Parts: structure tokens; sequence; C-alpha cells
């Protein structure tokens, strides 16, 4: 017998408890590395938590497939676009700081 | 004199397509007892006779009454009338339920459930059975102090929201107490294959900690922490 | 009548009941290899052991030592000698392996340090065969064992195939040629009627406290097995001893536990006096149900009341410790906030003798088998059974000791059990019945359903209530009785005379407790018929005309110095009543209580002395 | 009968009914934790809304980030605008924060009583306020 969904909750937890660590220590030291770590945790926590909001309101089977399917693209699209922004541009970090003197 | 009205819900399955309505009922205080109940069973036996309703004890411990008295799930023979008569108490069934009958909602989804996680003993051995009592020191008796009172009226699964939206694939509160109940029972073997059950994203994993169902509950208990101990456990034990 | 879907069914064995004794009685037929139905005009759960506070009772001795032969002899001295001893032989023996039993499903009873089941000292029980002090054998889960009892007992029937007829209710027996076939039930969610039949009926329907006004009861408890039985012809025995519990709230009658007594609390009158050891010097305010509650009424009598009217007296928990009173009684230390807006700890409770036991009912064996009385002789009905309240193989006689009902539920709802198993196999030919058989029930539900009479059914329920709390009180005389018997003949002829307003199928409670008031006045009919019928001082009943407990001898001074007396004119016996339903008449008669044990050698009969606590 | 037969049996009974759902949004009794889970989720879903609007259209639009700015800076760079539209940003972020750290204390098993549900719901709204007017002045 294999516990899954058990696994996925203390995962949910886990990344959880980064996110709430991660939002301080980026702006303690805004570098690069902790901008991608920080863009893995936003899109992570984000997919899980929509995926709960999907799991409780549609409904059967026809919808289900699909919003699962519609989350995981949006989820890929996410992720992608934040590194691409890292890598080519000044990153999420220096983006905060600049949006915010302004 | 002093006289209360009471604002309540109404639908007759036997009368040709009839509209789910409110009807109102006034009532001398005086000529009453304190509790709803005393209420209801008035209007029933002078009034309106067609009001149908469920009752047994008066007392709080069989909890047959259950409704939503004045928006919250709780026993009628226990919330006595408020006396400030400018108000009007409204009395509905217990919220999304199918009705049957006006206060009488449908709790064969509710009981099928409770039958599914096995409310009883399971020994590995049950051959000797039986014949000597089973050790249980007082400690582990106090384990199950909060749990066992549960007369399954059925207030808190009603108030979940999460019970609303998945009635059909989550337990609910009063449920998850029970397998807990047997899980905490110093005596029960069963306590592994017991959490293996919840394995999935709706039999225990629809909670959120909305915390309606420990508010409401009519006897005092707390459902939604046992709830969180179970979460606990399900991380927690191993193979 | 020809407007009603008939739905019939084939089952092995029929409950009726889903209490204690209904639930024993269901799983242990399916346990034994039996299709078993089980018909319950409410959810198991609901039904009135639930309400149960004080516990069940045996002689495990985990206090102290103790032996099954001493519980024995307390419960024939508390039957006042109209207890058959056949059938308290059996219940004392298998007290202590069916509450172990009961642990063993799952019962979370109150634990000592040694682990074993916590016992409590209860009203009227002795050590030592009455000669050792107090006696300490009450098995309780907390102030709830009642509803621990219910739920751990309905747990377990959820392991075997019975099919629950959930919210039924059961019109009537299904009789043919004197032997029972199966019932016949209302299907309260469509309105739908059911003919279940079966080669074996077990009757376990509870009590009838709706009888009176002023009940420790649940609504429910409207005797309908002990109706269906005597609308059949067959007798109904001991209905005239109604037990009135000694301590109940003031207000909506609700059930205070003698429990409360056994840990040391006290009941105290107007003065202050601790007034239990005036009356009771030996076993003080801890003696039989019957006694205390006489004590109880013969002060207020005197003029020695509490309240606005003067009318109750007090249960004092403001000595004990407050440790104690939340650890054994959180049940009642909330009812009492609730009801009464009572502080247990620093307040006392008013307390009233209200109605609380039936230990009449439908006659019994040992083995449960319902016994009709032809010839003058005992014969067993073939196919119908009979256990808990609702039944009298009157282990109970003429006063029920204290937690001694639980028990009664178990022990024979397994008796009631083991009597269809080891007698017939499962699968053995369910007789065929009739194509018309059941017509008056439904020719009754039609007419019940569509009354357009002149006396609402609230307005006639609460005149039998009324009459029936005036006349037949913890005391009672012949010039009361007689007009009280008057008053309910009167009130019987006017169930044609009554009005009702719901005229739909589907959950008519309308209906069904005016089905509830037919089947309480012919329960309320005997009760008041063989009260004025018995002319002595027995246990419960109390006739201040005749205040002489009237036995076959003189047992207070020596025997064998004596000429018996002959059946006909003591009163040391059992009350059979009967009831012609169309005009009310009450015809009476009556069979002897049986003094023989089960093995004489082994728990020795206990012949009829003075009796007083 | 089993308890899978029974919850099909419950299904097919009174969805081929004229039974009606007892009313359960429309009347139940308003509660400060019930309303702070709805905006716990509302919060949880505009965030990460948010996070994707901003992931896609730097995948998408032309421009860099740089630029991005400059034309949000030639419209009237308003004190009474500005904080505004940077408060309305930090507010939900702040909420969701406050609250999720609850949810954390709650999953440990801690803060379960009305009491305490009461007391700590009132903490997280006034840290809310405290740290989003706050963090709208660094
Ligand atoms: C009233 C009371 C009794 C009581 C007690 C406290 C109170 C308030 N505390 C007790 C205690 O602490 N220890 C003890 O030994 N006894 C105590 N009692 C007495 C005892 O609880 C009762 O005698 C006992 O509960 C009776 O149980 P039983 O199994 O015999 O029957 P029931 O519990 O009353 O349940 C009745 C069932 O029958 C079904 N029914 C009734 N009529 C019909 C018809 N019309 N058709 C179909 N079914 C019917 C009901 O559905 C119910 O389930
Ligand atoms: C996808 C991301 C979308 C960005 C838009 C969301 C903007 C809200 C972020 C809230 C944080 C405000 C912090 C205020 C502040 O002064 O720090 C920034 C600056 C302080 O001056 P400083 O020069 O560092 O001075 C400090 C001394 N070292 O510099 C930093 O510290 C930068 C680190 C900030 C990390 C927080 C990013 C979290 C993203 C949340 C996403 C929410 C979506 C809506
Ligand atoms: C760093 C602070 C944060 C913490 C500590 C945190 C933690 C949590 C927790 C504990 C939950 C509820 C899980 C449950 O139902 O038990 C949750 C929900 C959720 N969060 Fe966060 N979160 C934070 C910030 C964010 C951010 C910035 C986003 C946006 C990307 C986000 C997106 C979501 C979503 C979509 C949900 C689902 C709502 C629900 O199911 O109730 N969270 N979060
Ligand atoms: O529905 C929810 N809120 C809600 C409650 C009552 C009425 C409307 C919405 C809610 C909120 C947070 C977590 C999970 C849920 N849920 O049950 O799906
Ligand atoms: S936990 Fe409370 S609200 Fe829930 S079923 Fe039990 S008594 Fe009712
Ligand atoms: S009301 Fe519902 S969400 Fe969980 S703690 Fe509660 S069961
Ligand atoms: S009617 Fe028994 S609990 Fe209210």
């Amino acid at each position: 017998s294999s516990k899954a969904a058990s696994l996925h909750w203390t995962g949910e937890r886990v990344v959880s408890v980064l996110l709430l660590g991660l939002l301080p220590a980026a702006y303690l030291n805004p570098c690069s590395a902790m901008d991608y770590s920080l863009a893995a945790a936003l899109t992570l926590h984000g997919h899980w938590g929509i995926g709960q909001v999907v799991t409780d309101y549609v409904r059967g089977d026809a919808l289900q497939k699909a919003a699962k399917a519609g989350l995981l693209a949006l989820s890929a699209f996410t992720f992608a676009g934040l590194c691409y922004f890292n890598y080519h541009d000044v990153g999420i970090c220096k983006a905060v700081a600049m949006l915010w003197k302004l | 004199p002093r006289i209360k009205k009471f604002a309540i819900y109404r639908w007759d399955p036997d009368k040709t397509g009839d509209k789910p309505h409110m009807q109102t009922y006034e009532i001398d205080l005086n000529n009453c007892g304190p509790m709803v109940l005393d209420a209801l069973i008035k209007i029933k036996n002078e009034i309106d006779s067609t009001l149908t309703f469920r009752r047994s004890c008066r007392e709080g411990i069989c909890g047959s009454c259950a409704m939503n008295i004045n928006g919250g799930n709780t026993l009628a023979c226990t919330r006595r009338i408020d006396t400030n008569l400018d108000k009007v108490s409204k009395i509905y069934p217990l919220p999304h339920m199918y009705v049957i009958k006006d206060l009488v909602p449908d709790l064969s989804n509710f009981y099928a459930q409770y039958k599914s996680i096995e409310p009883y003993l399971k020994k590995k051995d049950e051959s000797q059975e039986g014949k000597q009592q089973y050790l249980q020191s007082i400690e582990e008796r106090e384990k199950l102090d909060g749990l066992y009172e549960c007369i399954l009226c059925a207030c808190c699964s009603t108030s979940c929201p999460s019970y609303w939206w998945n009635g059909d694939k989550y337990l609910g509160p009063a449920v998850l107490m029970q397998a807990y109940r047997w899980m905490i029972d110093s005596r029960d073997d069963f306590t592994e294959e017991r959490l293996a059950k919840l394995q999935d994203p709706f039999s225990l994993y629809r909670c959120h900690t909305i915390m309606n169902c420990t508010g409401t509950c009519p006897k005092g208990l707390n459902p939604g922490k046992a709830i969180a101990e179970i979460k606990k456990m399900m991380a927690t034990y191993k193979e | 009548s020809t407007q009603y879907p008939v739905v019939d069914h084939e089952f092995d064995a029929v409950v009726v009941g889903a209490g204690g004794a209904g639930l024993r009685a269901a799983f242990g037929l399916s346990e034994a290899g039996f299709n078993t139905a089980c018909v319950t005009k409410l959810f198991p759960t609901r039904s009135h052991t639930v309400a149960a506070q004080g516990g069940i009772n045996a002689a495990l001795g985990n206090m102290e030592e103790d032996n099954w032969r001493w519980h024995f002899y307390d419960t024939v001295k508390g039957s006042d000698w109209l207890g058959d001893q056949d059938a308290i032989h059996y219940m004392t023996e298998q007290a202590p392996a069916s509450v172990v039993e009961l642990e063993n499903y799952g019962m979370p009873f109150s634990r000592t340090e040694d682990g074993k089941i916590y016992q409590r000292a209860f009203g009227g029980q002795s050590l030592k065969f009455g000669k050792g002090g107090q006696a300490h054998r009450c098995c309780c889960v907390a102030d709830r064992t009642g509803h621990s009892l219910l739920h751990t007992l309905y747990g377990r029937s959820l392991r075997y195939d019975t099919s629950y007829f959930v919210e039924y209710f059961a019109l009537d027996l299904l009789m043919e040629n004197g032997e029972c076939r199966g019932v016949i039930a209302l299907c309260i969610e469509d309105g739908s009627i059911h003919r279940i039949r079966a080669r074996n009926t077990v009757v376990a329907t509870g009590g009838y406290g709706r009888t009176y006004f002023s009940c420790t009861s649940a609504h429910t408890s409207t005797g309908d097995g002990t109706a269906m039985v005597t609308r059949a012809g067959l007798p109904c025995q001991d209905l005239e001893f109604v037990q009135f519990h000694p301590t109940g709230i003031y207000g909506a009658g609700c059930l205070i536990t003698e429990g409360c007594r056994g840990e040391g609390g006290i009941l105290i009158n107007s003065q202050g006096e601790r007034f239990m050891e005036r009356y009771a010097p030996v076993a003080k305010d801890l003696a039989s149900r019957d006694v205390v509650s006489r004590s109880m009424t013969l002060e207020i009598r005197e003029g020695r009341g509490c309240g606005p009217e003067k009318d109750h007296v007090y249960l004092q928990l403001h000595h004990l410790p407050p440790e104690q009173l939340a650890v054994r009684l959180p049940g009642i230390s909330e009812t009492a906030m609730i009801f009464a807006g009572v502080d247990v700890t620093k307040e006392p409770i008013p307390v009233l003798p209200t109605v609380h036991y039936n230990m009449g009912g439908i006659p019994t064996n040992y083995k449960g088998q319902v016994l009709r009385h032809v010839n003058g002789q005992d014969q067993v009905v073939p196919g119908l059974y009979a256990c808990g309240e609702a039944a009298c193989a009157s282990v109970h006689g003429a006063n029920r000791l204290g937690a001694n009902s639980l028990l009664d539920l178990v022990v024979f709802g397994r008796a009631c059990a083991l009597s269809i198993a080891e007698s017939c196999r499962p699968g053995d030919k369910v007789p065929s019945i009739k194509p018309n058989a059941g017509e008056e029930s439904v020719m009754n539900l039609d007419k019940l359903r569509f009354a357009n009479g002149t006396i609402r059914t609230s307005e006639l329920r609460l005149s039998m209530q009324k009459s029936m709390q005036s006349h037949a009180a913890v005391f009672r005389v012949g010039s009361v009785l007689q007009e009280g018997c008057e008053k309910i003949l009167r009130l019987y002829g006017d169930l044609q005379h009554l009005k009702t307003f719901d005229r739909g199928m589907v959950w008519n409670t309308d209906l069904v407790e005016t089905l509830e008031l037919q089947n309480l006045m012919l329960c309320a009919l005997q009760t008041i018929y063989g009260a004025e019928a018995r002319k002595e001082s027995r246990g419960a009943h109390a006739r201040e005309d005749f205040k002489e407990r009237v036995d076959e001898y003189d047992y207070s001074k020596p025997i064998q110095g004596q000429q018996k007396k002959p059946f006909q004119e003591h009163w040391r016996k059992h009350t059979l009543s009967y009831v012609d339903v169309k005009t009310g008449k009450v015809s009476l008669e009556y069979r002897p209580v049986i003094d023989k044990t089960l093995n004489e050698a082994d728990c020795a009969t206990v012949p009829p002395a003075i009796r007083s606590y | 009968t089993t308890a899978k037969e029974e919850m099909e049996r419950f299904w097919n009974k009174n969805l081929g009914s004229n039974r009606p759902l007892s009313p359960h949004i429309t009347i139940y009794r308003w509660s400060l934790p019930m309303a702070m889970s709805i905006c716990h989720r509302g919060t949880g879903i505009a965030l990460s809304a948010g996070v994707s609007l901003f992931g896609l259209s730097a995948l998408l639009l032309p421009g860099n980030f740089e630029s991005h700015l400059e034309l949000v800076k030639s419209l009237c760079l308003g004190p009474t605008l500005i904080y505004t539209a940077k408060f309305g940003i930090v507010f939900p972020l702040m909420y969701h924060t406050w609250n999720g750290i609850r949810h954390l204390i709650w999953d440990l098993g801690k803060g379960l009583t009305i009491p305490q549900l009461t007391q700590s719901g009132v903490v997280v709204l006034i840290l809310t306020v405290l740290s989003s007017v706050g963090l709208a002045a660094m």
C-alpha cells in the first residue's frame, strides 16, 4: 500500500515554511541564486495552492481533467517566465527594489 | 402575556409542486417551556400539527432534534429561546441536505460514511474474546474523553463548507473524529490500516481548518482539533 | 385500504426495536447465521437506552471481592418476592460474562488503578446475602453508560448482514392460528406498508412512560409492542407496577441518576434534615427505588416543600469534592445547569419522584419466549419473543433494582437469540401468510390518516397523562383509582372522536403520534384497572387501604405453624391483563410467581421475608 | 447492505426526486473564522494570479523591465495615488502571510479552542494593518 495523499500534504507544509523563510531572506541579501529559489518556491506553492481550489470546486470528471491540465500549463509557463526574467533581466529581487523606489 | 414570533421553514412533498417557504407561528412564552423544542412541540400540539420534525429524549442526549436555529446548528431541546420579544426566531433544517419534509433532513449518506470507518474494536487475535476483560490504564482512558461523547447529531458535518461542496467523497468532522476515537483506543490493534483508509484526496484531506464544526457542536466537543490530530498521525506513522 | 402499496419481505427472524435489547438480539441472530431484519421507528442511536446514566450491574468484583449469588439475592429481595427467581438466576449468573462481552466489543468503561472496569455503589445492593454492608458492583462509563452501551452495540452490529428497517413504525403482529408469523409495518419515509414475515419474532420496544404526565423517559417511549400483543389477545403482566425514580429535575422531568447517591450524595428536605435516616436506618439514602420515593412523596404531603409552590425536594452535592463530580458524573453536571440553571458544586438540585421504569410488560420465560395463560397453566406462544423493558420475565417483579435494566437488555437480548439458535436452523420453512392478513392495521392506518373528528390528539393525550398522574401516583387508594378507571375507560371511547390534520404519506408525524396514542391508551387502561384490583402494598404498588404485604403465608411470624392460603386468596401472583379492543373492557386473571431457581445446588431459593432497608 | 451500496442508493434516490436542498450560505451564522478562511483563499488566488501575470507578460510582451517602469513614471507621480497602488499590493500579501503562519500553527495542533481562534484572529488582522502600512513606507 502506497501513501501518496499524506506525502503531498507534508510537501505543502515544507514549501510553505520555505516561502515564509525566503521572504525576509531575499530582503536580507538580494542575490541571483535567491531569485531562482524564490521563483521555484512561489510557483510550486501556487500550483499546489490552486490545485486544492480545483479539487474543491471543479465537479465531475470532464472539467476535472481539463482544469488540472490547464493549471499545469499555466504553472509551467509561469516558472519558465520567471527564470527568463532572472536570467535575462534584473531578477525578482532587484525588480521589487526598483518598483518600490518609485 | 409575552408573545414570541417563530419563522419556520416548511415543505410538503405531498402537495403537487409545493414551493419551499417560511411560515410564522406566534406563541405565549408564559404557557411554554424555556427551550426551542418546547415551542416546536407547542405549535405542533396547538397551532399546526402538519409541522414535522425529529425528537425523542428532549434532554440533549439522543441528537434527534438537530436543526439550524437562528443561524447555527444546535439541538432544539438545549438552546433556550431568546426572551427578547422584539426579535423573531428563524428555524431551518440542517444546511445543504435533502429535505424529506419540513425540518427533517436526509442523514442516509451521513450514517453510511460512519459505517465505512468501522466504529468497533478490531483485535489481531479475536479467538480469545469474550472471556476476560481487556486491560486499559486509567491514563489511556482519559485519551477517549471528548471523543466518545459524540451523539452523531450531525451539526458539525452540516456546518462544514467542505462537506457542503463535497458531501459525496469527504467524510466530515463527525465521522472523522470517530475514526480518530478508534485510532487512540489502546485496545484497538488496527491503528495503521485505519489511517491507510484515508490515503485519498477527499476522505480526510478536504478539511481546511474552517473550524465551523467545533464552533457549532452542541455537546461542546472539539472535532476540528481531533481532525488536526489525524493529519499529524497520517504523516508520522511508518510502513 | 385498497389505496396502499404493500411490499412483502421474507426473513428468518424479525427484531422489533433497536434499543440495547433490540440490538443484542438483532446481531446476535445474524451471528448465529440467521437472516435477520431489525424494525425500528428511530435510528438505533436515538433509542432511549442512550439516555441511561447510572450503569450496568455485574459481580465482576473489581473494587472488593464479590460473588454473583449475592447479586442474585439483592434482586429477589428488591423484587419484593414477585420476581421469578429462575430468570433472576440466569441474569445474575450471566452478569459478569455479559459485561465483559460488552467491554470486549469496545465499551469505554471507566478505569481503576488495576486497569479493570470501575464499579460503583448503587441503591439496593449488598455484600454477603445482605450482611456485609454496601456492595460495589455497578459497572459504568462515567455518567454516560447507556449512551456508550448503545453506541458500541450499534457499532458492532455493522459487522453482520442485519437488514435494518430504519424509521419504520411497526403497527401489529402478523398472527395466524395463535402463532406469530411476522410484523406488518408502516414506512415513515414514503407512507408505504411492509409485511415483514419471519419464523421467529422478537419484541423489544421498551417501556411506556408517556402514559403519565411526568416521566423521565423519552417522547417515543409509548409501549408499542406491548400494544401489538394486547391487540393479538395475548396477556400483559404486572402492568400496575410502575417505578417512580426518586431524583428527577423539577422542570421537564429529566433524570438525575441514582449514581449521585452512590457517590456520597445526600437527600435533604425542607428543614435541612437528612430525612433518609428517619425512615431508612440500615441502607439510608441508598435504599430501594420504591422506598426512597415513598419517603420523598410522604414528605411533601407534610408540607415540607422547597420552591414557589413547595412541591419538591433537594439532592445536595455541595459537600462532594469538585474533582469527583467531573470524573464520575459529567452528564448530570451539564443537564442540571442546562435545565435548572444550577451549579452542581455550589448548589443542590431540585428533585421529584417521577415515572421512570415499567417492570410490567409481555410475560416471558427465562428463555425470552412469550407466554399465554391457558387453562390456568403457562404456554409458549410459537415464534414470538420479548426482551428488555417491553418484556416481563419479571427479573424486577414489583420493584426494579438500580442498574439492572441495562443488564436485562443484554442478557435476555442474547437469550432471545440463543433460544432461536438452538431451536431451529436458518433456512427452515418460513410459514406462509394469508393474502389478506393485516387488513385491520391498514384499515386503522387509513381512518386515522383522514380522521375528521372533534377531539385533537394533543388534548386526548394530555387528558390521559394528567388523569394517570392524578389517579395512579406513588400513593394510590381504591376510591381515587376507581374514578381513574372510569375516567380512562371514558377516554378510550374518544378514539373515534379524534381529529387529525396532516393527510400526507411522507413523514406524517401527526398520524404516528395518534397511532402512539392508541398504544398508550391500551397500556394505560391495563395499568389502572390492575392497580385497583390489586389489594396490597407490594413493591412500588402501595395501597393505603391495604397497607400490608399479602403473601401465601404470614412470613413475619415463624413458618410451618400455619395453614397455607389458596392461590385464590393471597396476592403473591402475576397480574395478567387482557383488553377487548372494541369496548376497552379490562378482563384480568393471575399466574403464580416462580420460586425454583435453575439449579438449587448452585443457587439456593430465597423465600419471602420482612423487607425494609 | 454494505457502506458503499448505501451511498449509491442515497444519491440515486435523492437526485431522481423533487426534494429540495436546505439553504446553506443563504442563512448560516457569519463568524470571524469562516470569513477569514474565504479571505485566505481570496488572497491566495489573487497573489498567484499576480505572480503569473508577472511571469507570463515577461515572456510574451516586448520590452525590458527598466523600460516598463519608465512608462509608468510619466503619468503624474502622485503621493496620494502611488502610495495607494503600492499599499494595495502589499496588503493581500501581508494578510495571507500572517494568516498563513496561523494555519501552520494549527497544522502542528496548537491554538484550536474557540477563545484561541477569536484571539489570534484579531492578532492576524492587526499584524496585517501595521505591516501593510509599514512596508508601504520603506
Ligand atoms: C428513561 C431512562 C432509563 C434509564 C436510565 C435513564 C433514563 C432517563 N438510566 C439507566 C441506567 O443508568 N442503567 C440501567 O440499567 N437502566 C437505565 N434506564 C432504563 C433503561 O435504559 C431502559 O429500560 C432501556 O433503555 C430499554 O431499552 P430497550 O432496548 O428495551 O428499548 P429502548 O432503548 O427504549 O428502544 C426502543 C426501540 O424500539 C423501537 N420501536 C419502538 N416502537 C416501535 C414501533 N412503533 N415500530 C418500530 N420500532 C419501534 C425504537 O425505534 C427504539 O429503537
Ligand atoms: C510567505 C508567506 C506564505 C505562507 C506562510 C503561506 C502558506 C500557506 C498556507 C498555510 C496555506 C493554506 C493551506 C491549508 O489549507 O492548510 C496557503 C494557501 C495558499 N497560498 Fe500561501 N503562503 C504564503 C504566501 C503565498 C503567496 C505569495 C502566494 C502566491 C503565489 C500563495 C498562494 C497560495 C494559494 C493559491 C493557496 C490556496 C488557498 C487555499 O487552499 O486555502 N501563498 N498558503
Ligand atoms: O468554501 C469556502 N468558503 C466558503 C464558506 C462559506 C460560504 C462560501 C465560501 C472555503 C474556504 C477556505 C477553504 C476551503 C473552502 N471550501 O470549503 O472549499
Ligand atoms: S462532534 Fe458534536 S456536532 Fe459533531 S456529531 Fe458529535 S455531538 Fe454532533
Ligand atoms: S467545519 Fe470543516 S473544514 Fe475541517 S475543521 Fe471543520 S471539518
Ligand atoms: S431531542 Fe434528544 S437531543 Fe434534542
